[PDB]
């Protein structure tokens, strides 16, 4: 009877005729009468492993659909467990088409926490079929992407917990999120604030060189994803390592060398890309794209080193976008600046986008001079960056060596740009005024 | 920071550097000393940005030595960064240490370098000079007849430079 069933739906898998519909019809008003998960799933478990290597069948694929959704009506937890365990044990062709066809919230749970579980002793007997059948899982995982913000945070729970195997988990995560491109990373970043952070810091101390370098991996896997909160990220990285509000020294400066790995490895991303083949997309970088301007703010404000880190952040930015965001970023700066350290940073830029690009001062006095005569750009503001600019033409009109080694030519291109400034001696704010005056 | 007691982050840091280097000199040394510190691999592919034509470029990588291809690539197309920005002072200095590592090198290569020449004094004298320039002091003036009335071997001459000096 059932190896009659499964050779029908094989039959009908393989060449699609409708011999086998009555058959299927037979077989789904047995099984409801039987209303047993076990052989529900029994007969789910060969027939999918026969007919999903063989060939795709719409009615045994609807029949092994409707055995699975009663054995999963029924409750059949050791059920679901020999069911998962033939699945891993005979992932032949669409097996992840097969074990992820119920569809269900907690079918798919269960689900995620049996791969959990495999990848989990994948990681720790090192064995490279494991691992492939943990990827599996995961991959099955991630294209039913319904809810797995409740997974990552409960792996990501229990591996803080640990210590020993905290290791091996975390790097069983960090290589899942290499393979499903950190769909959760935002949350990731969210929920170690203090505590899961001292713990890794534990679990980082109790590990070796081989857990360095998948701390390393997994900084350039974070590198090249968390476009959702890239600010929020940076914010984070930059306040536990600059800042020093980390809960530990060592996490401290464990957070300072994978900002400047993450550093080093976009500047690989920028430049070593490739000349001839086109670039591929940062998305730490075309997120905080939309954030250029605070990433100056925090610049402007002068951390100990954070400042030098988002200097080098907003060089290595500029470089890799394609509107290359030069002039808002310049006209950004010499908005809010203030004093000569900034301007001194300003002009290290510029050498950086001088050597890189060109046409950055006239697109950023087109660019800050359209948004001072619109309504933005507040009349302190513009006071600034026009006495900014008076200080800049005073020094370039003075100056021995530091012109003459980063040539900017201020006078020729304010001298461009002489035409809109009258209505800037017109203005009625009297340090406008004055600053226009002295330009 | 210096000494990062890591290989990888030490050519990166290191690679930064010969971006970021002006000094014709300087540039050769960095990249001589990745050459001793590296593999036998073409290093002008650490920077995207450099830009150079591929006529030109077909016969600059026309080399066998990987080290001074790299070294005249790097050399020719940060100069032509930087005659682009209009730099004429480290263009100069960057094209006559091309022009000390190229005459070793073939005659139709320094050829075409003599073209780079002619073409970077022609820029120089109108910018540089100004437009207010009162006399060209008429020696690139004469080099430019005489290229031009000689026009003589298979140099691939640039309709760029042809219509500068016309």
């Amino acid at each position: 009877m059932d190896i009659y069933v499964q050779c029908l739906s094989a039959l009908i898998g393989s060449c699609p005729d409708a011999c086998v519909d009555a058959l299927l019809d037979t077989s789904v008003q047995h099984s409801p009468h039987f209303d047993w998960v076990v052989a529900h799933i029994g007969s789910s478990f060969p027939g999918t492993i026969i007919s999903r290597v063989l060939s795709c069948g719409l009615k045994d694929f609807c029949v092994h659909g409707g055995a699975g959704g009663g054995a999963g009506s029924s409750g059949g937890s050791s059920s679901q467990t020999p069911s998962t365990d033939p699945f891993p044990g005979s992932p032949a062709i669409p097996a992840e088409k097969r074990v992820p066809k119920i569809a269900s919230v907690v079918g798919i749970l269960g689900h995620l926490a049996s791969r959990h579980g495999d990848s989990i002793r994948r990681e720790l007997l090192r064995m490279f079929h494991d691992s492939l059948a943990g990827g599996s899982g995961g991959r099955s995982g991630d294209p039913s992407l319904q809810a797995t913000v409740p997974f990552l945070l409960q792996l990501a729970v229990m591996s803080p917990a640990l210590l020993g195997t905290v290791s091996g988990e975390l790097v069983d995560c960090l290589k899942p999120p290499a393979v499903l491109s950190q769909l959760q990373q935002h949350l990731q970043g969210f929920p170690r604030e203090e505590l899961d952070n001292m713990l890794n810091l534990a679990v980082h101390l109790v590990s070796q060189a081989s857990g360095a370098g998948a701390y390393r991996l997994l900084q350039f896997l974070v590198d090249t994803a968390m476009p959702a909160s890239v600010i929020t990220t940076q914010g984070l990285a930059v306040p536990d390592t600059v800042r020093e509000a980390c809960d530990r020294l060592i996490q401290l400066l464990l957070l300072h060398l994978q900002k400047l790995v993450h550093h080093r490895g976009g500047s690989p991303g920028e430049g070593v890309l490739g000349p001839p083949p086109p670039p591929r997309l940062v998305p730490f970088l075309d997120a905080l794209k939309n954030h250029v301007g605070e990433l100056c703010g925090e610049t402007l404000r002068l951390e100990r080193k954070r400042f030098l880190w988002q200097h080098q952040l907003l060089g290595l930015l500029s470089v890799y976008t394609r509107p290359s965001c030069g002039p808002e970023a310049l006209g950004h700066l010499l908005s809010r600046a203030r004093s000569p350290e900034e301007l001194s940073l300003a002009t290290q830029l510029y050498a950086g986008l001088v050597v890189s690009l060109s046409g950055l001062l006239p697109l950023a006095f087109r660019s800050c001079l359209a948004r001072v005569h619109a309504g933005t750009l507040q009349p302190p503001f513009t006071a600034r960056f026009l006495r900014n600019l008076a200080l800049l033409v005073g020094w370039e009109q003075q100056g021995g060596e530091g012109p003459a080694a980063l040539g900017a030519h201020f006078g020729e291109s304010a001298s461009a740009h002489l035409s809109d400034l009258a209505p800037l001696l017109l203005h009625p704010e009297e340090e406008v005024a004055e600053a226009a005056a002295s330009l | 920071y210096d000494i990062p007691a890591s290989a990888s982050v030490n050519i990166g840091q290191l690679e930064h550097q010969l971006i970021l280097s002006v000094d014709p000199w300087r540039i050769r040394q960095i990249l001589i000393e990745l050459h001793g510190m590296t593999s036998e691999r073409q290093f002008w592919t650490v920077s995207n940005k450099w830009e150079v034509p591929s006529v030109y470029s077909g016969v600059i990588l026309g080399i066998k030595d990987n080290l001074t291809r790299d070294l005249v690539y790097i050399l020719m197309a940060k100069g032509l960064h930087c005659s682009t920005v209009k730099d004429f002072s480290h263009a100069k200095q960057l094209f006559a240490a091309c022009l000390e590592l190229v005459t070793e090198f073939s005659p139709k290569l320094r050829q075409v370098m003599l073209n780079e020449m002619l073409l970077l004094d022609i820029h120089t004298h109108e910018a540089g000079t100004g437009q207010a320039g009162e006399r060209p002091p008429s020696d690139l003036i004469s080099r430019v007849r005489g290229y031009l009335e000689m026009r003589l071997p298979d140099i691939p001459l640039r309709q760029v430079i042809a219509e500068e000096c016309v």
